[PDB]
């Protein structure tokens, strides 16, 4: 097969927001194969080499007045700017989760079955996801899949319950988003 | 908290570069390299918003040329591989009949090279098969997302296939209705 | 896509200050650079401006920037000859391109010192007849006008400046083949002032 | 409105 | 440390092919050609950087190409001529690859495009000798130069005194007049002057010459008329000091 060497030159521009853009962090970052060797952090105000092997890019980047001055003026100019062209499709994007509950197995009661509840296609990722026996808080027993990027601006939770049913059982999922006012529940009956 | 990520790369000998917008993981846009043209994540994103490809264009360029320069400085040091971690899920939870969407994640990779195909039964498949470019990780490694909209039935048998330097031999990860 | 400049022509006296302005567009802004084409020299770069709000001087020359509103003014400073120019702005978006506007031509208006103002005729060094009537030493405020007759041809005014002996002067060239054509009615068409000499 | 690409500058030969 | 452009001026015919040439800045990265039509804006036409074409026009493509000889010549080539090619070409470079800086333009190549080379004229240059009233009344004295029947515009008129030029006490006109003002191809006229003290013009041993700078016709064009090739040439009259 093809076992030719290969040489990766890799660039990551990063604008970290905090408390809106009342606190911006900016980051110019330099990456040779897997190793970083070179960084502008709007901390420093500066390009500092990382790895000795950035060390002629820090001080002919700093030399070169023009490149320094965009990079110390890329917290507005570039950060800030491009927030506000996203803000309306990006930190405003509200899509509400489609709630599903099933059990893993068709077992008989008695014995044990698994209880999911599918939360799919919904954004941002910020989600709460809560199980109750009949109205009771159950806490222990909860196996969850965490977080899911879909990659199409959707996530997905698997959140499953441990389950030993008899005769009259009443599971509940209750789901809180923030693109949902009241948080809509799911009952389940054995 | 937000994060807003411009993530550019070109590789050697594979003459492949990538220039694209991340918002909190997900894609916003890229640059179709042989097109020329913005490739907005989604269709409606192209209304909301504008964007000059040949910025990008120009950062490309300035990446190949700095690629050149970085490994003479190097004395010619060639990447080490790491192999990709391969998940199959679907969209939503899977109901006979009822249409889906399998999704192959691919992660945790570099360098940022992946042949991936679709094996319905064994064989391969490309109706409506869709792809995210190569996107960032805090690691500074790899995820690429492959899509596959299908009609759920008990007849059929589903594969992702994964070619990877880092691999042994080509990873395949089985999905089927259960 | 479109850069406009205001005023296309621009006329200052010497000393005085005065400022044009460029409009360019608001949208996938990166820098506005300004440029100054003296003649027969190569345009030369003044400013880059990026930054919204602020001012950039260069000796006498001021630039402002306003982002937003999508306008530069460029300030001259005690206007001299030496800033007679083609003032160019260009806008510049994501790529390396520039966009020009129509550009300001400024003429800078000497000041004219111990004015004398006279016609002369002055003749050639191989001969005949062709000889030239030049006006000259008149003051900044006398304007020399079209010819109005297709056999007699009249130059606008130019200014020298003999730098070693620091005198500045105006003038003006007339000629014509023709046998009833004097320095006396060559410069008829425009206002000369009643001290004019006129030798004998 | 438009999504400002960071230009990326050569580096030391 | 500026850009260089060879020619200065270049007249060629309509259909022909033309190659202007440039010497950008030695450690810059970025290579410009922008062109002026007079009356019109400055516009862009192609970007070169790392040995390949950035940013292109729509003017460009269609007949216009670019070079890299070695590292250190840029160049443009128009196959076929138009008569709307007529313009100033300038060739610009910057030096940071990430654009964020000034653009250094070279002194420009004024092309000529024209439909039929008979109309090509060389000048006529006359020096006319200072007034002896003048010298009379305020004891300074002006020569005129005068180049007459040019064709095409964009001559280069110089004074020289005593075998060096000079640039104090001269005035040229920035534009010249057209001799016949209801023709398309119209020959040009073009004065200057050149103020001297009396005490200097008095003096026989200095020198005066006025010297008009041509361009026309190529060392490889069609000349099948009567009179003499308007080829690139320096027309020259002069004048020798008088006591008088
Ligand atoms: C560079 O690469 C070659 C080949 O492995 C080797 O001869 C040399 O030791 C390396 N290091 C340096 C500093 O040249
Ligand atoms: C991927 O596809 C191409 C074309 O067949 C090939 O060069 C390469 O070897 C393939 N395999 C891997 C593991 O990338
Ligand atoms: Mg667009
Ligand atoms: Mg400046
Ligand atoms: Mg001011």
């Amino acid at each position: 097969g093809d076992t030719r060497p290969r040489f990766l030159e890799y660039s990551t521009s990063e604008c970290h927001f905090f408390n809106g853009t009342e606190r911006v962090r900016f980051l110019d970052r330099y990456f040779y194969n897997q190793e970083e060797y070179v960084r502008f952090d709007s901390d420093v105000g500066e390009f500092r080499a990382v790895t000795e092997l950035g060390r002629p890019d820090e001080e002919y980047w700093n030399s070169q007045k023009d490149f320094l001055e965009d990079r110390r003026a890329a917290v507005d100019t570039y950060c800030r700017h491009n927030y506000g062209v996203g803000e309306s499709f990006t930190v405003q994007r509200r899509v509400h989760p489609k709630v599903t509950v099933y059990p893993s197995k068709t077992q008989p009661l008695q014995h044990h079955n698994l209880l999911v509840c599918s939360v799919s296609g919904f954004y941002p990722g910020s989600i709460e996801v809560r199980w109750f026996r009949n109205g009771q808080e159950e806490k222990t027993g909860v196996v969850s899949t965490g977080l899911i990027h879909n990659g199409d601006w959707t996530f997905q939770t698997l959140v499953m319950l441990e389950t030993v049913p008899r005769s009259g059982e009443v599971y509940t999922c209750q789901v809180e988003h923030p693109s949902v006012t009241s948080p809509l529940t799911v009952e389940w009956r054995a | 908290e937000h994060v807003i990520i411009q993530a550019e790369f070109y590789l050697n000998p594979d003459q492949s570069g990538e220039f694209m917008f991340d918002f909190d993981g997900d894609e916003i846009f890229h640059v179709d390299m042989a097109k020329k043209e913005t490739v907005w994540r989604l269709e409606e994103f192209g209304r909301f918003a504008s964007f000059e490809a040949q910025g990008a264009l120009a950062n490309i360029a300035v990446d190949k040329a700095n690629l050149e320069i970085m490994t003479k400085r190097s004395n010619y040091t060639p990447i080490t591989n790491v192999p990709p971690e391969v998940t199959v899920l679907t969209n939503s939870p899977v109901e006979l009949r009822e249409p889906n969407v399998l999704i192959c994640f691919i992660d945790k990779f570099t360098p940022p090279v992946v042949n991936v195909t679709w094996l319905r039964n064994g064989k391969p498949v490309t109706t409506g098969v869709s792809e995210t470019v190569f996107l960032p990780r805090e690691d500074h490694l790899f995820r690429k997302f492959h899509y596959l909209p299908f009609l759920p039935s008990t007849e059929d048998v589903y594969d992702c296939r994964v070619e990877h330097w880092g691999l042994d031999e080509p990873l395949l990860k089985h999905w089927e209705f259960d | 896509l479109n850069v406009e400049q205001s005023p296309q022509s621009l006329h200052v006296q010497e000393g005085d200050s005065t400022n044009f302005t460029c409009s360019f567009p608001s949208s996938n802004f990166y820098a506005l650079h300004w440029y100054r084409w003296e003649t027969a020299k190569s345009p030369e770069a003044l400013f880059v401006m990026t930054l919204n709000g602020d001012e950039k001087k260069k000796g006498r020359i001021s630039a402002t920037l306003n982002t937003k509103e999508g306008y530069s003014y460029l300030y001259i400073k005690g206007s001299q000859p030496e800033d007679s120019a083609t003032y160019l702005c260009a806008f510049k978006a994501a790529g390396n391109k520039l966009t020009f506007g129509g550009g300001t031509r400024v003429l800078v208006k000497p000041n004219i010192q111990n004015p004398d103002p006279a016609v002369y005729q002055l003749r050639d060094s191989k001969s005949s007849d062709k000889s030239v009537c030049l006006f000259t030493d008149f003051d900044s405020q006398t304007n020399v006008s079209q010819s109005k007759d297709s056999d007699v041809y009249i130059t606008d005014k130019c200014v020298l400046d003999m730098r070693s002996m620091d005198f500045k002067s105006n003038s003006a060239v007339a000629w014509s083949n023709k046998s009833d054509f004097a320095c006396a009615n060559a410069f008829n068409n425009s206002i000369i002032p009643e001290d004019t000499f006129f030798p004998s | 409105r438009f999504y400002k690409t960071l230009r990326a500058e050569q580096a030391s030969q | 440390p500026e850009v260089t452009q060879t020619p200065s001026h270049q007249v060629t015919q309509m259909g022909q092919e033309v190659i202007l040439r440039c010497v950008p800045i030695s450690n810059h990265l970025y290579f410009y050609w922008y062109r002026q039509i007079l009356g019109q804006k400055v516009e862009f036409l192609v970007s070169f950087y790392n040995n390949e074409i950035s940013e292109k026009s729509e003017i460009f493509d269609d007949q216009f190409s670019v070079e890299r000889p070695d590292g250190s010549n840029f160049t443009l080539k128009i196959r076929s001529t138009k008569l709307e090619d007529s313009a100033m070409y300038f060739c610009a470079s910057s030096r940071l690859a990430g654009g964020m800086d000034e653009q250094f333009f070279g002194p420009g190549t004024r092309l000529t495009v024209l439909e039929d080379l008979k109309n090509v004229f060389p000048p006529e240059v006359a020096v006319f000798e200072p007034s002896e009233a003048e010298i009379s009344h305020t004891q300074k004295a002006t020569l005129v130069c005068l180049a007459t029947g040019f064709y095409p515009d964009h001559v280069e008129l110089s004074w020289w005194v005593n075998g060096k030029e000079v640039h104090s006490g001269v005035c040229t006109d920035p534009q010249p007049l057209k001799e016949q003002p209801a023709l398309n191809d119209s020959r040009y006229a073009l004065s200057s002057r050149l103020r001297v003290s009396a005490t200097f013009w008095q003096n026989p041993r200095n020198h005066f010459r006025c010297q008009v700078q041509f361009y026309g016709l190529s060392e490889n064009d069609e000349w099948t008329q009567d009179r003499a090739k308007p080829v690139t040439q320096i027309v020259s009259a002069e004048a020798w000091g008088r006591a008088d």
